[PDB]
């Protein structure tokens, strides 16, 4: 026994909001953090 | 549901719904017409006669 005892943690989330909602019923896709990836798709070339 | 998608969708449903009523309502505003004529076409008698 190292111990009887433990430390679990709460379940996640995610939701279609931003660019999300719109490319979802428009485009018809979706991705993680789309906001994330076009922040750093798009600050990557300006360095 | 508490969704973005959910609404969209009751969006398209408020919206097709709004389109069929503003075309039937106007049906009976193109069939009054359509229905004058019938009745008088019905009525009129060939000139050659």
């Amino acid at each position: 026994e190292d111990t009887e005892a433990d430390v679990p943690v709460t379940y996640g989330e995610m939701v279609l909001n931003g660019a999300n909602l719109v490319t979802a019923l428009v485009m018809g896709k979706a991705v993680r953090s789309l906001d994330d990836v076009g922040r750093h798709l798009l600050d990557m070339q300006e360095e | 549901d508490g969704t973005g998608i959910s609404l969209h969708r009751q969006l398209r449903a408020i919206q097709q719904l709004a389109r069929n009523v503003q075309a039937v309502l106007g049906a009976f505003e193109r069939g009054t017409a359509d229905q004058m004529l019938h009745v008088l076409l019905e009525k009129a008698p060939p000139l050659a006669l």
